[PDB]
C-alpha cells in the first residue's frame, strides 16, 4: 500500500527553519504531485505548497510564499518542504499528500494523505 | 425499469413547471410526483385512469410495477442521518363516505401506507390534520402546507406530495471559504450573493447541446456514495435554460456522467436555499389528466362508487437546502486561488439534479435564478 509518512517537524523559536520531508516506503513520487497541507489548532485544514508531477511548476499559498521552498531529492524517492522564517502563526500538523500523474494538488480528492507530524513554532 | 419511467414522467412535469417559472427558483421532486400519481392510480377508474396511466406509461396493478416501486422508495431513503432527507405521498378523502370493499386494504399492501380519511366539512380541524401530517412527516420543515382558508368545506379528495432534502456533501465547502460574489440575473442585472469555494477532483464533462451549445456539466457526491448532485450550466452567459431542459431525461444525465472524468478543478458554488409550491393541477392537465380534477367527469370509484368524488387540490411543496455543520476536520482542505490554475465559477443561472446513481432515479431537479 502507499503510505506516505513525514519527518523533519519539531519545535523552533520565530525566525527559525525546519526542512519536513514525505517519503512512502516502496514507491518514487517523482510520478505524483506532491503537496503540503496543515491543521493548526481548532482550524480547517489548509493546502500549504505543491509540486506538480509533470512539469516543474510549484504552488505557495499566499502566507508561505517566499518564505517556503518544497523540491525533490529523487534518489530518497522523498519531497522535502523547507519552511523559512517560521513564525508562530505556522505551528499547526503538518500532511503530505500525493496524486499521481497530476499537475497541482486540489488536496481533497488526491489519492493519499500522509498521517501528519507537529511542527511549533514558539520562543 | 420503473426507475426511468417514474423519473421521465416527473421530468415531464418539471418542464410545464419550468415554463410557467422562466425567470425564477424552482426546486421540483420528479420522483415524489409519479410516487403519488401511481398511488391515485388505485384510487381511479374508466376515462380518469386511462389519462393517468397514459400520460406515466405503465400501470401500478401491472405485473411487479408495485414491487418494484415499493424497492425504489425503501432505497431512495437509506443512506442519510435522519436530518438530511424526508418525503411525504398522501391521499386525504372526506372520513364519511362508504369506500369500496377491499380498497384500503389493497392500497396498504400495494404502497405500504394508508388512504387517510379526514371531515373536509369541518374546514379548520381538517387542514390542521392534514398540516401536522405533512409537518410530522418532513422532518417538521414542511410545517404549514395550507394556509387559512385553503381547503373547502366541499372538498372531499386531496392529494399532497412534500420533501425535505438537506444533505450533506461527500466533501462539503469549507466555512472560511464563505464569501460575497456577483451573480448575473437572466435579465442582465447582477446581486451580490454568499458564495462558497472547493478545489477538488471533480468528476467533469463538457456537453454541447443539439443547438451547439456547450455546458459545464460537474457531479458533487454526497456523503452516502449513492446519490450525487449535477449542476449544469451554459459556458456562455445569455444561453437559456429552457432549451436543454425540454430534452431532459434519466437517460442523458447518465450519459453525462459516462462521460465524466475527474479532473482538478476550484469549484465556487452559491449558497442557496430552495422552496416551491407547485399547484399539479394546470402541469397535469397539460399532460392530458383533465378529468380528475372534473366535478362530474371524475371516476374514482375504485376508491368510493356511491358518491360523485373529484381532485380538489394536487400539492407538490420541496424545501432544499445546499451548502447550509460538519467537523471541521471533515470538511474541505482550504486551497487559495494561487494554488488553483483551472476553476470553474457558478455565478449565472444554472440547473441542477439530485440523482440515485445505482437507478438513475430523479429524485430533485430544479434550477437556480438568483441565490
Amino acid at each position: 500500500q502507499v503510505q506516505l509518512v513525514e519527518s523533519g517537524g519539531g519545535l523552533v523559536q520565530p525566525g527559525g527553519s525546519l526542512r519536513l520531508s514525505c517519503a512512502a516506503s516502496g514507491f518514487s513520487l517523482d510520478n505524483y504531485a506532491i503537496g503540503w497541507f496543515r491543521q493548526a489548532p481548532g482550524k480547517e485544514r489548509e493546502g500549504v505548497s505543491c509540486i506538480s508531477s509533470s512539469d516543474g511548476s510549484t504552488y505557495y499559498t499566499d502566507s508561505v510564499e517566499g518564505r517556503f521552498t518544497i523540491s525533490r531529492d529523487n534518489a530518497k524517492n522523498t519531497v522535502y518542504l523547507q519552511m523559512n522564517s517560521l513564525k508562530p502563526d505556522d505551528t499547526a500538523v503538518y500532511y503530505c499528500a500525493a496524486d499521481y500523474g497530476s499537475s497541482w494538488c486540489t488536496f481533497n480528492g488526491m489519492d493519499y494523505w500522509g498521517q501528519g507530524t507537529q511542527v511549533t513554532v514558539s520562543s | 425499469y420503473v426507475a426511468h419511467l417514474a423519473s421521465d414522467f416527473g421530468v415531464r412535469v418539471f418542464q410545464q413547471v419550468a415554463q410557467a417559472s422562466k425567470d425564477r427558483n424552482v426546486v421540483f421532486s420528479p420522483y415524489g410526483v409519479a410516487s403519488v400519481l401511481a398511488m391515485l392510480q388505485l384510487t381511479t377508474g374508466g376515462e380518469t385512469q386511462q389519462q393517468i396511466q397514459a400520460a406515466m406509461g405503465f400501470k401500478i396493478d401491472d405485473k411487479g410495477m408495485a414491487p418494484a416501486l415499493r424497492h425504489l422508495y425503501k432505497e431512495l431513503m437509506g443512506p442519510w442521518n435522519k436530518d438530511e432527507i424526508s418525503t411525504t405521498d398522501a391521499i386525504f378523502v372526506q372520513r364519511d363516505l362508504k369506500l369500496v370493499q377491499g380498497f384500503m386494504p389493497h392500497f396498504f399492501r400495494l404502497f405500504r401506507s394508508t388512504v387517510k380519511q379526514v371531515d373536509f366539512s369541518e374546514v379548520e380541524r381538517a387542514r390542521f390534520i392534514i398540516n401536522d401530517w405533512v409537518k410530522t412527516h418532513t422532518k417538521g420543515m414542511i410545517s404549514n402546507l395550507l394556509g387559512k382558508g385553503a381547503v373547502d368545506q366541499l372538498t372531499r379528495l386531496v392529494l399532497v406530495n412534500a420533501l425535505y432534502f438537506n444533505g450533506q456533501f461527500k466533501t462539503p465547502f469549507p466555512d472560511s471559504s464563505t464569501h460575497r460574489r456577483l451573480f448575473h440575473k437572466s435579465d442582465g442585472s447582477t446581486v451580490s450573493v454568499p458564495m462558497m469555494a472547493q478545489t477538488n477532483k471533480f468528476n467533469y464533462t463538457e456537453f454541447t447541446t443539439p443547438d451547439g451549445h456547450y455546458y459545464d456539466i460537474l457531479e458533487l457526491p454526497y456523503h452516502g456514495d449513492t446519490l450525487s448532485m449535477f449542476i449544469a450550466a451554459p459556458y456562455e452567459k445569455e444561453v437559456p435554460l429552457s432549451a436543454l431542459t425540454n430534452i431532459l431525461s434519466a437517460q442523458l444525465i447518465s450519459h453525462w456522467k459516462g462521460n465524466m472524468t475527474r479532473l482538478p478543478r476550484l469549484l465556487v458554488l452559491p449558497k442557496f436555499s430552495l422552496e416551491t409550491e407547485v399547484d399539479l393541477r394546470k402541469p397535469l392537465e397539460n399532460l392530458g389528466m383533465t378529468d380528475m380534477f372534473r366535478q362530474f367527469q371524475a371516476d374514482f370509484t375504485s376508491l368510493s362508487d356511491q358518491e360523485p368524488l373529484h381532485v380538489a387540490q394536487a400539492l407538490q411543496k420541496v424545501k432544499i437546502e445546499v451548502n447550509e455543520t460538519v467537523a471541521s476536520s471533515s470538511t474541505a482542505v482550504i486551497v487559495s486561488a494561487r494554488m488553483a490554475p483551472e476553476e470553474i465559477i457558478m455565478d449565472r443561472p444554472f440547473l441542477f439534479v439530485v440523482r440515485h446513481n445505482p437507478t438513475g432515479t430523479v429524485l430533485f431537479m430544479g434550477q437556480v435564478m438568483e441565490p
